[PDB]
């Protein structure tokens, strides 16, 4: 099937994986015979959004919005906004409601691990708690105290980064081997060798307690890298490995946005609780009013970027590892009725 | 006791402020070209908003530096 | 003790830098917006949302000012 | 107290200083384009004023941060 | 006593100076467009004049914080 | 005498310097446009001069800070 | 001690801040050219994206140098 | 005798230097426009020269602050 | 004293900061011209990426300076 | 006596350097316009030379203020 | 040596930093014009690389003074 | 003596540095317009040479203040 | 102690060479921009382009010689 760009390309998935084809499709049409990333975004994207937000109250508001959109698709009329120039049909609304259903599922579970409800809530209701302040259950990971939790969280963020990167590189190497693109497999295996070398070297340079197998580990990694560069005769590979290093350490943004949003919400609710406590009996009304209004302004301000970071992480990084972009595929179109 | 607390406070503030400056200079030209593209055709709405909402990353790492230094308190 | 003053100067440089960055942003943003408004008088919503995007710098500046204020 | 009053006052002053600096850089281009529009149309005055006083709002954060340091001073 | 007074004073100076720098940065482009309209039309005097005036705000807050810090001094 | 008066002196110098910087940044652009207008018209001479003779306010406030902290000396 | 901790934290702050500023000043022109090309073409998306998202490497090494500074504690 | 003498001296230096920088920015654009006018018309000599010899007011006040601190020493 | 260590830290941080910001201001115009050429041709991509990538020099001397003072620490 | 001398010296140096900066940014545009004029006409040599050679007044006051501190040292 | 060595470290780092600054601000415009020329011709490539490889000389002298004070240890 | 013995040297270095920066700022535009004129005519080489040969008087006064400081050391 | 003087004279060295390099760099930016424009259009003004490029490193040679004269302080 190596007869050039001849074959039109169409995509199909299991029924749960169809809604994410909307997200992945509009970037580019892949070449025929190339692996498609369509099953990877269903499992990864709402997972990352869930660890990002973790706000139960905003998840409930998103569920209310989803109820509004499901009512819209039930009445089966198109939704039109002339101000923003969007006309969309009910089926796209259904695909979006599937997305937000999975979205609020992951948001809710990550929120119950991250028990903060509209920010700090344990001061008013002791269902959650700390070792300091008694409660029904302690917060499993208190994502306010950066003294101990921060290191663990950057560890999982960097772990997600590692997993995603060698998955993409292994896909690239697999395609290079299978399609007789043998040099592409060489580039991929050189990337894997260089990457394991630099990560082992960084782990030794940061927290080593003994040399052991590690010296042979990065020596083998760098040897694989320089051999793969050497016989391939292409010298562009050298700065591109620090480009990959940047792609590895680019994954801290999920923890960063989560900490920022949660601490902002906690400060807002702390202001509300302080207003309730200081003013006495009547302060709770003004405190709740101001808490709700600043909560709404901050949500319509911040929910766009929080949504953008994980899908961006899927877009720029993963699709460029295996080779999504460098050629366009011919789209599929049948000669059938317009109806 | 030493005066280290105010000095690390100066450090975090400097970090977040310069990150804010960098993304401001980015967003200026990004949004200017985005509005220029929008005024001729309204179908380019989505791409303009994604391209404007890319450069937040620098202030996100600036605040990340801010809380990792805040953990020293 | 004496460590309180440097906390305040950190407050100040943080908020001032954030304000200056959002100012240089909204300069070009609002210039393009008012041009499009003067030509259209229909792009009002798009112009206002494009102009009310970039103050995220000032709210983050107020968050940093407020956390060091609580620490003060 | 002693010397701490001096540095808190310095923070007050520089906070309002770069707040004014940033909003002035905004209002420069904003009011320049607005003056062009008012020279042409004579009917764009309301839009010009809202777009010019919209980036004047950066000085209230400066004055409230200066004020909550003034409460400590 | 002593050194803190001078520290407050240099805070005053940097406050008023930065406010002046920002507002002058504004009136540069503001008055450029203003005298363009004035030369072309000569009936734009009132609008151009108020438009050029409006950045006096930044310096009146500057002398305001100067007044407060002088009263503390 | 006193060190503190010494640091007030640096306050004076930096304050008037920033004020001069801001007003000169203004006068560059407005005077350039006014020179073009004078060269092409010559009848708007009073308007051109007065539009150049607004920006001394930023420096006379600076000299006012200079005089009050000089009295503090 | 405390003085070393504070001053190394300050060094962290300058490292991340100027890295962010450099990335942003690249990001502005890169993204502006990118959105122009996309709006005129709507097929240059992949090339515009790889050219746009590339220069974050400076922020990555800034985070790296800040992190080894943090581990030096 | 001590820090105060060199500190009032650096106050002098800041004042004169920043005044000179501001006026340099001023007659940069001023004399550019003036030289163009001289080139194309040859009769606007008086106007171009007065328009260029306004902005040394800033340096003569700066010399007044330098002189008063000189007398204070 | 830890002042030595803090000075080494601020030196390395500011060094890598200015190096990163310099290569950023280079890469801005470099990649802008590259994006223009690519949108015109789509086949000059190799020349574009080598021209855009060549300024990694400034940062790798920045990092080797940082590593040298880190080893000296 | 002693520690003051270096402070007076840095005052001298910053004064002359800033005066040089101001006159340089002036003569940049001044001589650009002048060399364009002498290119296209060849008879405006004297006018271009006096226009370029006027704005160094700043550096003569720079050496004056530096000289009076040198005498005061 | 204690604080002395850290002050040497600050010196070397700052020196190489603004050396990188100068070479970067040069190579920005240099490579922009070079990329345009290579885009329209592709036969002036050697001229483009040589004209782009003059402006790192500043980097080699900067690392030369850095190595000199490193020899001073 | 004391720390002044080095503070004077810092003054020397800062003076020559901003002097060179001012001459570079001038010589950029001067030599750019001169190069354009020379590439046009190839007859005004002496005029372009002398026009670029004015703006280093700044660095002879910079070395002048440097040498009198060295003598005062 | 006398050691701090050595450190901050070294700081003076660094800032001197740094601003000298910065000034000559902002010069060479526009200078070489115009130079390679004329070269790409003509190819025969090459020597003139190089001399016009290689005036303003006067700035960095005074920068380096002031660096050595503070170096002689030891």
């Amino acid at each position: 099937h190596h007869e050039a760009d001849r074959i039109p390309v169409v995509l199909d998935n299991p029924p749960w994986a169809k809604p994410f084809e909307l997200l992945v499709s509009f970037l580019n049409t892949p070449k025929y015979g190339t692996f498609d990333p369509t099953p990877v975004v269903p499992v990864f994207f709402p997972f990352w959004f869930g660890m990002i937000v973790g706000d139960i109250g905003y998840a409930l508001l998103f569920y209310l919005v989803g109820r509004w959109l499901s009512g819209y698709v039930k009445r089966n009329e198109p939704l039109v906004i002339d101000l923003f120039a969007l006309k969309l049909k009910p089926q796209v609304i259904g695909k979006l409601v599937h997305i937000l259903n999975w979205m609020v599922f992951w948001t809710v579970v990550w929120g119950v691990i991250y028990g903060e409800f509209f920010g700090t809530f344990l001061e008013h209701l002791g269902v959650f708690g700390t070792p300091e302040h008694p409660g029904l259950i302690p917060i499993l990971i208190h994502r306010i105290d950066t003294a101990k939790t921060a290191n663990l969280l950057i560890l999982l963020s960097v772990a997600f980064g590692v997993v995603l990167v060698f998955f993409g590189l292994a896909l690239r190497a697999y395609l290079g081997l299978k399609h007789r693109h043998m040099a592409h497999f060489w580039e991929g295996v050189g990337y894997l060798g260089g990457l394991v070398g630099v990560l082992a070297l960084a782990a030794s340079y940061l927290g080593n307690l003994q040399a052991g197998w590690l010296q042979g580990l990065m020596y083998l990694g760098f040897g694989v890298f320089l051999l793969a560069v050497l016989m391939s005769r292409i010298w562009l590979m050298i700065p591109e490995i620090f480009t990959q290093a940047g792609h590895i350490l680019s994954h801290i943004r999920i923890y960063a946005v989560g900490a920022a949003g949660g601490i902002l919400a906690g400060l807002l609710t702390d202001v509300g609780f302080a207003l309730a406590e200081r003013l006495g009996l009547l302060g709770v009304l003004l405190g709740l009013l101001v808490a709700g209004v600043l909560h709404l302004l901050i949500l319509l301000l911040t929910t766009l970027g929080h949504m953008l970071q994980p899908i961006r992480l899927l877009w720029v990084e993963f699709f460029t590892k295996f080779g999504f972009y460098e050629e366009n595929g011919r789209p599929y179109r049948p000669f059938k009725s317009v109806r | 006791g030493g005066l280290d607390r105010g000095l690390i406070a100066v450090g975090m503030g400097l970090a977040v402020g310069l990150a804010a400056l960098g993304t401001g200079v980015a967003q200026a030209r990004i949004g200017a070209a985005g509005v220029g593209a929008i005024a001729e055709d309204r179908s380019n709405f989505g791409t303009a908003l994604i391209f404007l909402l890319l450069p937040e990353t620098l202030v996100i790492f600036g605040l990340l530096i801010a809380f990792i230094l805040n953990g020293r308190l």
